[PDB]
């Protein structure tokens, strides 16, 4: 029952991840 | 081996059951 | 000084400080995740 | 269009409700008087309510031959 | 071979078949 | 703007998010299935397959896993007893690893759908409007999936190819996944008979396939065009959400009436056999024989399997847990051991009295004995003042035959009202309680819960298929009247 | 300690990830 | 006349006249 | 604004071209007739074999039908 | 038309009704089902 | 239409003929819903007055017995029967309408006829928007009686043993089976049923409240006491005062509507809901699966002597329900249970 | 038709039905609280 | 389920209030 | 630990009562 949570916060860390990078405010360059 | 025997066995259990639903026009 | 108050503020989070808040959070947890469950 | 105002206070549509009505209500009353809904119905009289064989409540407790055993069991 | 039940059922399907037609009939007599 | 109930139409007329969000759908629902049949692995016991089957553990993806064929597993074992010395690729948590690996690929396909929506597929050359070829999508659809449904009939549960299907014997003992031959006559359309599904599939097929093929060929009409609201995809969704519904009431009849595709063996008894006292009559002939012919009841009740035994019981039944006895059959009354034996009583004359079955109705029942002519010669007294039906004065002792009590007859008025009331839920079973914390009341049964499940979900899609009905006829005064 | 840890971590991912979340959906409406 | 008000009222009115004067013999008949 | 081009979305462009493309007249309303009517009939076979209102010479719709 | 007021064959049907509903409710007391 | 030719045939006569303005309108869904309705209505009618249940359920439930009008009623088949249709042609009746009667098979006919009328008439809803063009929110509200219809008169009887746990068409026969649900279901602790309930007395709320409002805030529009003429069928003006009505509601209450449409459809929103949410708890109810029993509070019941509550008091006269049930009740199972047996506490 | 979506949608709610649907959910957590708890 | 209702009734609670209050202050940020 | 979570929720739902009574959007007359 602990596996489960420890997976669950690691999976979401990594999907926190995979957004920051390709889902990112673009800089405006104005 | 007799259905008879076997009919009046299941009726004190259950009134219900398939081979009491079946051919006891005669009682 | 009127009767609406006069220090009327917004508050602001962005994109990318909602991305630190989140790690931080999500960071923070899976460290501490196996102390407290001990 | 006759919007149920000038119809029933009609002197002809009363007249040929005169009868009819009456008829009707005759008709009803000589089905169950006569006993032509025991007949044709299969509900059983207050007379004809038990069976000698029987003195408890019918009990069908079948689902193919139950025509024959309704028959057996009704009041004849 | 051919049983009461399917009779019967033979039996509903034209008279249902009947029904139809006479609803038809009732409904184009204006 | 829109508001929370109609989000989704932001994507009603865009066909590249209408397959992308499809795509991940159809990603979540093989993830989730993929998980819950890793979950049923993780917290399945194959300790007894027997008296501890999947349906006694809850177990819901399982026995569909079960139903198709695949019966092994990785970990070296099988439900119906052997030992899967070499059980391949297609195991359980195989077959779950299939479905995360589609699950992947059908989100990463998703993405792309999503990224890449301005596709020149979705715009006719006529005008270059947002359209979609409804007739020619279905007719395409139709022809796959009645070449799906023909190869499905033809291949796999015919064997030559497939698996096959399980099919077992009426009382559900023995149990196989084998290949079953087509039958083509009225046996066919019987509901019970296995050998109805292939031929049920291939024609199926057939007709599917020349089906769509006439709609690929032939176009549809104005008049209908304009009458089922045929330009709305709206109507598409009706039409379809209609027919799930359809199928929704199709399974939760067939799962609570029990059919070909549906055994006893992988998703648990009906109440109705319970009630028509099929294990029981079959229980109770296979002693007549045997009996009639010398080798009377003190033995040859071990000659009774301990399955038919445990299928005799008011536990087993699927209607007998609540709406919130949530979880596994076990964790309800305890798993099973051993069968103690039928229940032989007797009183102080001779005659045998028998216990009255449980109504599946009820929760509590009162412990009466009955004579072989039906009226009842003692009771469990609840007053025990100035009643004289009470086992402690009619004398009525308790024995057992060819279970782990066998030939023991029981006298103490405590124990054999203790073995009567346990009798009166059917046969005589001894539970392990600790080892889950068992509460004691009931639970349900997969085939229950399913059935209860689809039941509602299916109310849920009528509704639904009358508001899209209400949508697709009336697209033209949502925001408001004509006024005029 | 094996639900009562739980019951904190879910408190402690979302109460502050909600809050977060509150701030920034509200700026992103605003333009 | 014949018309659809016509059948419409009279297949409602025929039979529950009918039924009514059933009802009015039926509470005279004695035990 | 044209849309994104791919060699398979040019090969299977036929499939989705005539988008309303239709005949006149009514079509095949008889042949609706038929195919309901059969349907129908089809599904009343099978709910009443199903209810056991159905007896033939070959259906029991009971558990024995597995042997 | 108009010959036999509205209100007269409201009352008539009015005066029928009610003394049909005495009639039986009288016949809860009398005839079968009257606990006698 | 769609401007083509268009040449008349029979569907466009029929269809001329048949949407149009009469006393009661026929138009297409009018082939099934007047003899469904018709059919329902009649077999209902003539149960109530001579159909005996002497043979289904061995019961009085007509006025040739001598029953009243609650007590009439048109009785469920036989559970022998199962859950079969009973045809008058089929193999229960075979042709014989009078013991077609006394099989009970007019209780399936009916059901079965009401349905088909049930559908015909939110068809006949919708057809009628459709032919003078305004949204079919009758028939979205509709939808709820309909589910309540299905789900106690075909799904429960169809997940449960037989049409005889079905509802019996009479006042006192649903009062038998509103008891049934009590003692066998506890249907008053399930949570769609309070969910219904709620949905309901809400519903009982909005249309008092919103009747009472709107002639308690009425314009003036008068020069004379009765405001009921002070209405023309003819005018785009407000007769009552909104804005009044919300000052007064947020004083009073606290909350209040800003919005007549938004009020109209919360309106139309509790009791579809309540109906449905009650729908899912009887299907719930269909598989024997109910909210009967709270495992914590039985289990610290069971091991204390003293711990009385109200639910335990509930759940004892449950089971005493359905003990003095089952021999009157349920014929065959033919449970002869003594006078001992029942369950009862001091004197009485 | 081009690059951008033509179908770019603002999703609202006010306060009066943050009201209706938190009270929602509390009354449902309320009504079903003693049953998952049991 | 002591504590399983627990963790049932937390994510019962915190996913539509999230949820509603995501989309709240979207609609009260742009006025 | 079931009479906790009863009462925080309890409460909770009467001062949420109390929020959206007094801290409700105020309408406009225009
Ligand atoms: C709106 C018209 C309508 C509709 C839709 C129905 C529908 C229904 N009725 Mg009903 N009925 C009607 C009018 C209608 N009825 C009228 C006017 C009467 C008074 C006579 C009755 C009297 C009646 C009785 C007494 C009973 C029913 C029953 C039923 C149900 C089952 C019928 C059945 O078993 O076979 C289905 C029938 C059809 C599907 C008809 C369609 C005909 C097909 C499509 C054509 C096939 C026939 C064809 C000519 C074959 C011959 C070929 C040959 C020449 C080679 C069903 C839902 C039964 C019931 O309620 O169950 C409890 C029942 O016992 N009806
Ligand atoms: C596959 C079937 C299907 C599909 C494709 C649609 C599609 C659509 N529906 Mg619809 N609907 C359906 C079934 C379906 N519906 C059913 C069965 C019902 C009866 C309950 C409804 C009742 C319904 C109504 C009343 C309305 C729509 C509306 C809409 C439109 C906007 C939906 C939206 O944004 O709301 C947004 C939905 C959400 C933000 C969340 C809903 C999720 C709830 C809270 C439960 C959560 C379920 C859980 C997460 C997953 C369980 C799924 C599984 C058990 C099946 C959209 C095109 C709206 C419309 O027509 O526009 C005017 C409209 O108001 N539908
Ligand atoms: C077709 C849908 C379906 C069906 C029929 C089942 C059936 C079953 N599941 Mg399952 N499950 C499903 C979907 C389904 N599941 C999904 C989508 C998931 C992913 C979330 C799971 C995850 C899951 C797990 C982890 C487990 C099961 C288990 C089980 C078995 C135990 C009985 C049970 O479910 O408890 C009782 C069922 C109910 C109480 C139904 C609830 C009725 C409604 C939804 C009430 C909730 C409404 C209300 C608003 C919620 C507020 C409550 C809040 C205050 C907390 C059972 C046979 C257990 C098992 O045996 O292991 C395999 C188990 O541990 N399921
Ligand atoms: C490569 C294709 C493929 C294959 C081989 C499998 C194989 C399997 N899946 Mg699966 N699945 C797939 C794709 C596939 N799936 C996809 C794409 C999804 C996402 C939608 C799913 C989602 C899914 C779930 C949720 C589950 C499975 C499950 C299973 C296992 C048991 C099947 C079962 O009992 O369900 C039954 C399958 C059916 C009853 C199919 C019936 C098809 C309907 C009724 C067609 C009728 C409508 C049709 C249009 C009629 C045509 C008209 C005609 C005239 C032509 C099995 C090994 C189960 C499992 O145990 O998990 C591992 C399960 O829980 N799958
Ligand atoms: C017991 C309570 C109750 C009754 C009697 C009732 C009655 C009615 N509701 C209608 C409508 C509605 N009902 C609605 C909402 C609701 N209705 C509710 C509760 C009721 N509504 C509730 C609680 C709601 C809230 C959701 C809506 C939204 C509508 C409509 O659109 C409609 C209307 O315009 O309202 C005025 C009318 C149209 C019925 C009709 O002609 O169908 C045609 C079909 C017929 C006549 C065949 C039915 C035959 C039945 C099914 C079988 C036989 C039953 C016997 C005749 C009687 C048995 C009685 C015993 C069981 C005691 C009808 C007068
Ligand atoms: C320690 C503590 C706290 C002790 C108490 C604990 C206690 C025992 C708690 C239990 C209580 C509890 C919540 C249990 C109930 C559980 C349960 C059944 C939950 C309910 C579930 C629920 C969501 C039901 C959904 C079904 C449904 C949608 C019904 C909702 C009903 C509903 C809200 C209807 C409105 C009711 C009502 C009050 C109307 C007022 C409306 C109004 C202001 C109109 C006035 C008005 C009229 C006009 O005409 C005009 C013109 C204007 C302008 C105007 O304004
Ligand atoms: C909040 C939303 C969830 C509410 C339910 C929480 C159940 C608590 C729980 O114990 O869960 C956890 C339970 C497991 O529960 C545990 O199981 C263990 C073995 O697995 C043991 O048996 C334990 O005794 C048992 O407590 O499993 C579930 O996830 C419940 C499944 C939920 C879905 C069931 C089918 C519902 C289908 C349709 C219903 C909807 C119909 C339409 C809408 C109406
Ligand atoms: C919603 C939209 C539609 C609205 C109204 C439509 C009205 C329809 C009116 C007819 C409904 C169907 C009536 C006959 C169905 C029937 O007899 O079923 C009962 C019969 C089975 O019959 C039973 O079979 C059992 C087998 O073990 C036992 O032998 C029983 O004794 C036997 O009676 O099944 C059918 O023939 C049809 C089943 C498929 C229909 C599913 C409907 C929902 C079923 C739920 C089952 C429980 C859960
Ligand atoms: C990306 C990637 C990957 C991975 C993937 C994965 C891992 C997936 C998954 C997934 C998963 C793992 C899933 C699962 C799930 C679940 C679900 C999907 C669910 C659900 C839900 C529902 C539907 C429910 C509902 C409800 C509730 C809430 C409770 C009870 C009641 C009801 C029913 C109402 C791969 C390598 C392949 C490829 C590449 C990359
Ligand atoms: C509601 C209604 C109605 C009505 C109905 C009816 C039915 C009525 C009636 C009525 C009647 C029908 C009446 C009558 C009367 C009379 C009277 C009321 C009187 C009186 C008085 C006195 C005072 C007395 C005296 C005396 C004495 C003392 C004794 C004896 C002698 C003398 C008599 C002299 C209508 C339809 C319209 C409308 C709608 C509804
Ligand atoms: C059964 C059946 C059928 C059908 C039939 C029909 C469709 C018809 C009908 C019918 C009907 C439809 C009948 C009826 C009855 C009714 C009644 C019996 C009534 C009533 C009412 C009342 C009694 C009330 C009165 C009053 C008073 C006195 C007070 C105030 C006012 C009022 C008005 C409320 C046939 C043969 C085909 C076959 C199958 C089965
Ligand atoms: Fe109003």
């Amino acid at each position: 029952m602990e596996a489960l949570v420890y997976t669950f916060l690691l999976i979401g860390t990594l999907g926190i991840i995979f957004f920051s990078i390709f889902f990112r405010e673009p800089p405006r360059i104005a | 081996q007799r259905v008879r025997t076997v009919l009046d066995m299941d009726d004190p259990a259950k009134e219900e059951t398939v081979k009491e639903l079946r051919k006891d026009i005669n009682n | 000084m009127a009767r609406p108050n006069p220090n009327k503020q917004v508050v602001e989070l962005n994109r990318s400080s909602l991305y630190w808040g989140l790690l931080l959070i999500f960071v923070l947890a899976v460290l501490f995740s196996s102390y407290i469950f001990n | 269009e006759r919007p149920f105002s000038d119809i029933l206070t009609s002197i002809r549509y009363w007249v040929i409700h005169s009868i009819t009505v009456p008829s009707l209500f005759i008709a009803g009353w000589l089905f169950v008087s006569t006993g032509l809904a025991y007949d044709v119905f299969g509900s059983p009289r207050p007379n004809e309510y038990f069976t000698e064989d029987r003195q408890d409540a019918p009990l069908i407790t079948d689902r193919f031959n139950a025509l024959e055993q309704v028959k057996k069991l009704s009041a004849q | 071979s051919v049983t009461p039940s399917l009779k019967n059922f033979l039996l509903s399907l034209v008279a249902g078949a009947v029904v139809l037609a006479a609803i038809a009939g009732a409904v184009t007599a204006v | 703007g829109l508001p929370w109930y109609r989000v989704h139409t932001v994507v009603i007329n865009d066909p590249g998010r209408l397959i992308s969000v499809h795509l991940m759908h159809t990603a979540l629902v093989a993830g989730w299935a993929g998980a819950m049949t890793l979950f049923e692995i993780a917290v399945f016991d194959p300790s007894d397959p027997v008296l501890n089957p999947m349906w006694r553990q809850g177990m819901f993806v399982l026995p569909f896993l079960t139903r198709l064929g695949v019966t092994q597993s990785w970990g070296g074992w099988t439900i119906s007893g052997e030992t899967s010395s070499n059980p391949g690729i297609w195991s359980y948590e195989g077959a779950a690893a299939s479905h995360i690996v589609l699950s992947g690929l059908l989100f990463l396909a998703s993405v792309w759908h999503w990224v890449y929506w301005d596709l020149e597929l979705f715009r006719d050359p006529r005008t270059g409007k947002t359209a979609l070829d409804l007739p020619k999508i279905f007719g395409i659809h139709l022809f796959l999936a009645g070449l799906l449904c023909f190869g499905f009939g033809a291949f796999h549960v015919t064997g030559v190819f497939g698996p096959g299907i399980w099919v077992s014997d009426p009382y559900g003992l023995t149990g196989s996944v084998q290949p079953v031959a087509p039958s083509w006559g009225a046996e066919g359309f019987d509901p019970y008979n296995p050998g109805g599904v292939p031929a049920h599939h291939i024609a199926a097929g057939i007709l599917g396939v020349l089906a769509g093929l006439f709609h690929l060929c032939v176009r549809p009409s104005i008049r209908l065009y304009f009458g089922l609201s045929m330009g709305s995809i709206e109507s598409v969704l009706s039409s379809s959400i209609a027919a799930v519904f359809w199928a929704a009431f199709v399974v939760a009849g067939t799962m609570w009436y029990g059919s070909a595709a549906t055994p006893i063996e992988l998703f648990g008894p009906t109440r109705y056999q319970w009630d028509q006292g099929f294990f029981q009559q079959e229980i109770q002939k296979r002693v007549a024989q045997s009996t009639s012919e010398g080798l009377s009841v003190s033995e040859a009740w071990a000659k009774i399997p301990e399955k038919l035994a445990f299928y005799d019981y008011i536990g087993n039944n699927p209607a007998k847990g609540g709406l919130f006895r949530t979880g596994a059959m076990n964790s309800g009354d305890g798993i099973a051991v051993g069968w103690l034996g039928h229940a032989s009583f007797k009183d102080q004359e001779g005659r045998e009295l028998f216990v009255r079955r449980m109504p599946t109705f009820f929760e509590t029942f009162p412990v009466v004995l009955i004579d072989k002519d039906g009226v009842v010669r003692a009771d469990v007294p609840f007053r025990k003042a100035e009643s004289k039906y009470s086992i402690e004065q009619v004398g009525v002792s308790v024995t057992f035959y060819g279970g782990e009590l066998n030939g023991l007859t029981f006298t103490d008025p405590s124990t054999v009202k203790k073995y009567a009331r346990k009798a009166q839920l059917g046969e005589i079973f001894e539970f392990d309680r600790s080892t889950l914390q068992s509460d004691g009341v009931f639970r349900s049964s997969p085939r229950g819960w399913f059935t209860f499940g689809h039941l509602s979900f299916a109310l849920l899609f009528f509704f639904g298929h009358i508001w899209h009905g209400s949508r697709t006829i009336f697209r033209d005064v949502f925001a408001g009247i004509d006024e005029d | 300690v094996n639900i009562l840890g739980l019951t904190a971590t879910a408190l402690f991912i979302i109460i502050p990830t909600s809050f977060l979340l509150i701030l920034y959906v509200k700026t992103a409406a605003s333009e | 006349i014949f018309t659809v008000r016509w059948l419409a009222i009279h297949a409602i009115a025929v039979p529950t006249i009918f039924f009514l004067g059933a009802i009015t013999a039926m509470q005279f008949i004695q035990r | 604004e044209p849309g994104i081009v791919t060699p398979l979305g040019t090969l299977l462009r036929p499939l989705n071209s005539e988008a309303g493309k239709v005949l006149p007249g009514w079509g095949t309303t008889v042949l609706m007739a038929v195919a309901i009517l059969l349907f129908a009939v089809f599904l009343l076979i099978i709910l009443e074999i199903y209810n056991s209102s159905l007896i033939l010479d070959g259906v029991t719709n009971s558990w024995e039908s597995l042997a | 038309i108009g010959r036999i007021p509205l209100w007269l064959v409201g009352t008539v049907v009015g005066l029928l009704a009610i003394g049909l509903l005495a009639i039986f409710f009288y016949g809860s007391y009398v005839g079968l089902g009257s606990s006698l | 239409i769609g401007t083509y030719q268009e040449k008349r045939t029979w569907f466009d006569d029929a269809d001329d003929w048949l949407r149009q303005d009469r006393f009661v309108f026929v138009g297409w869904s009018g082939l099934l819903l007047l003899p469904c309705a018709y059919f329902a209505v009649g077999g209902w009618l003539t149960g109530c007055t001579f159909v005996t249940s002497w043979y289904t359920h061995g019961l009085a439930s007509s006025y040739i017995e001598g029953c009243n009008f609650l007590t009439a009623a048109v009785s469920t088949p036989a559970n022998s029967l199962g859950h079969s249709l009973l045809f008058v042609w089929g193999p229960e009746a075979q042709g014989d309408l009078t013991r077609w009667f006394q099989l009970g098979g007019l209780w399936a006919f009916v059901a079965l006829h009401g349905a088909f009328g049930l559908i015909g008439f939110m068809l006949r809803q919708f057809e009628i928007a459709r032919s003078v063009n305004l949204r079919p929110y009758n028939a979205i509200a509709f939808s709820a009686p309909i589910a309540v219809f299905v789900s106690v008169f075909l799904i429960y009887p169809l997940g449960q043993s037989g049409w005889f746990f079905a509802p019996s068409f009479g006042v006192a026969s649903i009062f038998r089976f509103i008891l049934f649900f009590q003692g066998f279901h506890n249907w008053t602790l399930n949570p769609f049923h309070m969910m219904g309930v709620a949905g309901v007395l809400g519903a009982a709320l909005l249309c008092a409240i919103h009747g009472a409002t709107v002639e308690n805030t009425l314009f003036e529009d008068g020069d004379g006491a009765n405001t009921f003429r002070a209405f023309n069928p003819t005018q785009a003006e407000e007769t009552y005062s909104m804005v009044t009505a919300n000052r007064f509601w947020s004083q009073i209450f606290g909350v209040a509507f800003s919005n007549k449409r938004w009020l109209h459809f919360f309106m139309l929103f509790v009791p579809v809901t309540g109906l449905w949410m009650s729908a899912l708890g009887v299907v719930g109810l269909a598989l024997n699966l109910r909210a009967y029993d709270f495992v914590s509070q039985e289990i610290r019941a069971a091991e204390d002597p003293e711990f009385e509550t109200f639910y335990t008091k509930n759940i004892l006269l449950n089971e005493g329900i359905r003990a003095w049930m089952a021999a009157q009740d349920q014929p065959h199972e033919k449970l002869t249970l003594p006078e001992e047996v029942l369950p009862r506490g001091n004197a009485l």
